[PDB]
RNA sequence: AAUAGUGGUGCUAGCAUUUGCUGGUUAUCCACUUCUUAGAGGGACUAUCGGUUUCAAGCCGAUGGAAGUUUGAGGCAAUAACAGGUCUGUGAUGCCCUUAGACGUUCUGGGCCGCACGCGCGCUACACUGACGGAGCCAGCGAGUCUAACCUUGGCCGAGAGGUCUUGGUAAUCUUGUGAAACUCCGUCGUGCUGGGGAUAGAGCAUUGUAAUUAUUGCUCUUCAACGAGGAAUUCCUAGUAAGCGCAA
């Protein structure tokens, strides 16, 4: 019942392209990071945006 | 080894007490106890012909025990029923006042419950050395 | 109005397994209070081995 | 309780002003079979009768059947208040009485027929209801 | 002074505060012994925190609880929420943790809702 | 009173403002009422 | 006319003139005492069934 | 030199924490005795009215709301200290009151 | 007290009989209102097993002098064995018998 | 945090008493925020492992967790023929008499209110999982008086219904713990249309206003009449959900 809209999908791969060595497979760290390198208006939108980048980031360790 | 009023039965403690009061007979029982029921909402005078007047008078002392004060409006809004209206839906009961006005006055004659300065009728050391003491006489009924 | 409340109950009590109000109303003359007062007399008689009782019903068996 | 075994002597038919009572019931339910008296009325008169409140017809003393109508025919004599009656402050005599079974129809038609035809002391537009729509 | 702590347990807007003290062991439901609660059928639901660990650890305790709110059914659930979690505050301030977890495991093996209250609030209608 | 918009009935007697409810929906903003739920 | 109690000071008097349109013909009969002066005039003609052969309304409809 | 009490019951919650801050600010630059701003349970107003001018259509309704917040502070000071500072904390939409109840 | 050994036993064996091994289908068939080959899942089997025992007791205790607890006594010991004398049994049986026809 | 609450120190009554368990209230005073209220922040992302699929979007299990059905529920979002959108809308229609007006008022009885059938969305049923009688006794969101009669507790008389004497409350303080009902024990009752069910009625006492007849409502006692689970048909209500039970504006 939960798929991610493109504005989550699109900006999740923009953030992975400018700060890739800074990211980390653990979610709790880079939760504290997106506020530094980007401007997120709400709070729940930040929690969703950083949610799927880490799920995207473990693809990199396979393909 | 010493109890308060708070650690006895509820229904049974009234029964043993009022039966002792049935031996007493020191109550201003008016003439119209045969006719007038407890409220308007009930349909019948009760199946108890005699001891119901001992019943309500015992439990009203039981309710002022834990409380600070009791007026008369409170035990009006107390007495366990639902007003039938016929084909129309129900409503809560409100109890009659004349049958409660005198039975509250019927314990000032025996030193139980009297008027507080705050504005309600409450127990003092008259009952607080005797009504507990005869509640302590109910401890014999525990065995 | 003397024998029907005298022989089927004062002699033929212990024939059953347990006793309730169901067996006592098998005669169409023994009414509700009449069946009620039967066990109310018989509990004084000691044949009732009681199990549980409250105001709606009892659970009583014979000796 | 116990086993009390009486020799029958119970009357399927009673005679209290043409009222034949199936007296294998409680006596306050026995009187309710007559008209004009209900369990809100018959409740106190058996309490006025000072008897057991569970008896049937086979055990009643024979004076009491005289007694129960005697309190009935003398209602205000033995402490019955004004709010315990049917007929009260009459338009013909102002006194207050109660009614038996076979005479609730008395003080009924004559008291309605004046409102039906004579255009009575109050009944001049209470004049067609039990006449045209509810006759 | 005396070892003393407070807990509380809720169910369907019915609260039950608890005061823990140290003594011979008195368990007071709103100023009364626990063996007198008016839904007589549900009398053993309150016995369940006591009858899980044995009757041992209570000659050094004192328990006074008082409730508000709710109906005649929820308050039976509310008291055993605060009582069961009331015992662990001794064993999380004074007595060690190996004594704590053995009854922590004993409770939540039997009833998850003896430690953690439910989350099933009501709902607005025709709006 | 009949205030304005074909109404002397359905008046809002509560809170002491006495407005015909046809002419409340367009005035409920500037009074300071707002809908949220 | 419709609102006052009847007085004893009445014999056969045909009370009532115009006071509107629904007329109030109030003759006195002889002494029937203790009532309002309202229960005499025209208020509703007691017309029976004109075409009331659908007595209250229909049944559940079907065509 | 008398114990006083101030109340303020407004409806713009952003414009009530500036006022309640500068109340406790200039009192503590003069270091009087005080007790903190006690915040009361707020009050909501509501009126259900159906949403049509005429009556012809389907039926559910509206629900309008208005929120009132109220908090109050007790205080004691010499009168010359307080009678100036209560006249420089004005702001529109905001109500200020002084109570010197010392029964 | 009715001559047995375990009161919780008398119902757990009882539902072994009353889980219907066969079934009809709940379909007409597309005009030809027929009944075809079908069987029942076990987790569905226990559901209707208990429920048909219960509903018989209501009319068994409707409008007659005997109580509910008197019904549930005799019904379950009837259900404890294969007797088909109780309504709790003799309506699930004839379901299974026509199911032995239709298919 | 005396406009919430406990924790003591007391004055203080019980106290089995004997250490003790219940009380005691303005101010006996001090110390507290867990429960309470409201500001500031935090926290959940389907997290972490196991399956499954073009190995993709995702979907199923699992253990943790206050929370894993868009986390629960709402508010808000314009393409279109209902000439129902009309307030001192003006139509920004020229005839409605549109000026002894048939549009006002005071000042008048008669609007929704007449026999024999409903598609009017459940109300009180048809009963022993029940009535009646004794007890036991638990809540939530809302409301309120000065140019003026709003909430109403004690002490009052009376069977209610009410009447009289007082207060308290411009608001977490007072009504109000709004002692709600179902349910809960102890009884009485005994399956009959009986004590289930009171539908039309006659006698009475009260209140509200200028006025209650055609019963405006409410308490008395009487009378107890259709009504034994409903043919063909067909439903505003979604897990603390469906249903009962409320009696707040």
């Amino acid at each position: 019942g939960r798929v991610r809209t493109k504005t989550v999908k699109r900006a999740s791969k923009a953030l992975i392209e400018r700060y890739y060595p800074k990211l980390t497979l653990d979610f709790q760290t880079n939760k504290r990071l997106c506020d530094e390198i980007a401007t997120i208006q709400s709070k729940r939108l930040r929690n969703k945006i950083a949610g799927y980048t880490t799920h995207l980031m473990k693809r990199i360790q396979k393909g | 080894p010493g109890v308060s009023v708070r650690d006895v039965a509820a229904q049974d403690f009234i029964n043993a007490y009022a039966s002792f009061l049935q031996r007493q007979g020191k109550l201003e029982v008016p003439g119209y106890v045969d006719i007038v029921k407890t409220s308007s909402g009930n349909e019948m005078p009760p199946q108890d012909a005699e001891g119901w007047f001992y019943k309500r008078a015992a439990s009203v002392a039981r309710h002022i025990y834990m409380r600070k004060q009791v007026g008369v409006g409170k035990l009006n809004k107390l007495y366990g029923g639902a007003k039938s209206r016929g084909v129309r839906p129900y409503k809560h009961i409100d109890a009659s006042g004349s049958i409660n006005r005198k039975v509250l006055q019927a314990l000032e004659k025996i030193g139980i419950v009297e008027i507080s300065p705050k504005g309600g009728r409450r127990i003092s050391e008259n009952g607080q050395r005797d009504l507990d003491r005869i509640a302590a006489q109910t401890l014999e009924e525990d065995e | 109005l003397d024998q029907e409340k005298y022989d089927r109950i004062l002699k033929e009590v212990p024939t059953y397994r347990y006793v309730s109000v169901s067996v006592l109303v098998d005669r169409l003359k023994i009414g509700g209070s009449l069946a009620r007062i039967a066990l109310r007399h018989l509990e004084k008689e000691g044949i009732i081995k009681p199990i549980s009782k409250h105001s709606k019903q009892a659970i009583y068996t014979r000796a | 309780s116990l086993v009390v075994q009486e020799q029958g002597s119970f009357q399927h038919i009673l005679r209290l002003l043409n009222t034949n009572v199936d007296g294998n019931i409680k006596i306050v339910y026995a009187l309710t079979t007559i008209k004009g008296v209900g369990r809100r009325y018959s409740n106190l008169v058996c309490k006025k009768a000072d008897v057991d409140l569970h008896k049937r017809a086979g055990e009643l003393t024979q004076e009491e059947l005289e007694r129960i109508v005697q309190i009935m025919q003398n209602p205000t004599h033995y402490k019955i208040p004004a709010w315990f009656l049917n007929r009260q402050n009459d338009i013909t005599d102002g006194k207050d009485y109660h009614t038996l079974a076979n005479n609730v129809e008395s003080k009924l038609r004559d008291d309605l027929e004046r409102l039906k035809k004579i255009r009575a002391h109050r009944g001049i537009r209470h004049f067609w209801g039990l006449r045209v729509r509810g006759q | 002074a005396v070892p003393s702590v407070q807990t509380f347990g809720k169910k369907k807007s019915a609260t039950a505060v608890a005061h823990v003290k140290a003594g011979k062991g008195l368990i007071k439901v709103n100023g009364s012994p626990i063996t007198l609660v008016e839904p007589e059928i549900l009398r053993f639901k309150v016995y369940e925190p006591l009858l899980l660990v044995g009757l041992d650890k209570f000659s050094n305790i004192d328990i006074r609880v008082r409730v508000t709110g709710g109906g005649h059914v929820s308050q039976v659930y509310a008291i055993r929420q605060a009582i069961a979690k009331g015992l662990v505050a001794y064993h999380q301030k004074y007595v060690d943790e190996q004594s704590k977890n053995e009854l922590k495991k004993a409770f939540t093996s039997y009833d998850r809702t003896l430690l953690i209250a439910d989350s099933r609030r009501p709902e607005p209608k025709k709006f | 009173q009949c205030r304005v918009c074909s109404s002397h009935t359905g008046l809002i007697r509560k809170y002491g403002l006495n407005i015909c409810r046809q002419c409340f929906r367009e005035k409920a903003n500037d009074i300071g009422f707002n809908k949220f739920r | 006319m419709r609102n006052m109690i009847i007085v004893p000071e009445m014999i056969g008097s045909v009370v009532g003139i115009y006071n509107g349109k629904a007329f109030n013909q109030v003759e006195i009969r002889p002494e029937m005492l203790g009532h309002y002066l309202g229960e005499f005039s025209i208020t509703y003609t007691p017309v029976r069934h004109g075409r009331a052969g659908a007595t209250t309304s229909r049944f559940i409809p079907l065509k | 030199i008398i114990k006083i009490r101030i109340t303020l019951t407004s409806t713009k919650v952003k414009q009530l924490e500036n006022v309640s801050s500068n109340i406790v600010k200039n009192a503590e630059q003069h270091n009087l005795v005080k007790k903190g701003p006690v915040r009361l349970p707020t009050k909501v107003l509501k009126i259900s009215t159906r949403k049509t001018p005429n009556g012809e259509g389907s039926k559910t309704w509206e629900t309008y709301e208005m929120r009132i917040h109220k908090r109050y502070i007790d205080l004691e000071a010499p009168v010359q200290i307080v009678k100036r500072i209560t006249q420089i904390t004005i702001e529109p939409g905001v109500d200020v009151e002084v109570v010197v109840a010392s029964n | 007290v009715l001559t047995d050994q375990n009161p919780i036993q008398v119902v757990v064996d009882a539902i072994t009989n009353t889980g219907p091994r066969e079934d009809t289908t709940r379909v007409g068939g597309g005009g030809a209102a027929r009944r075809q080959a079908v069987d029942v899942s076990p987790l569905r089997r226990v559901n209707q097993a208990i429920a048909l025992l219960t509903i018989g007791a209501r009319e068994a205790a409707f409008r007659n002098i005997k109580t509910i607890a008197e019904t549930l006594a005799e019904e379950l010991i009837n259900a404890a064995k294969g007797s088909s004398t109780s309504y709790a049994i003799k309506k699930k049986d004839e379901l299974e018998r026509v199911a032995k026809s239709n298919r």
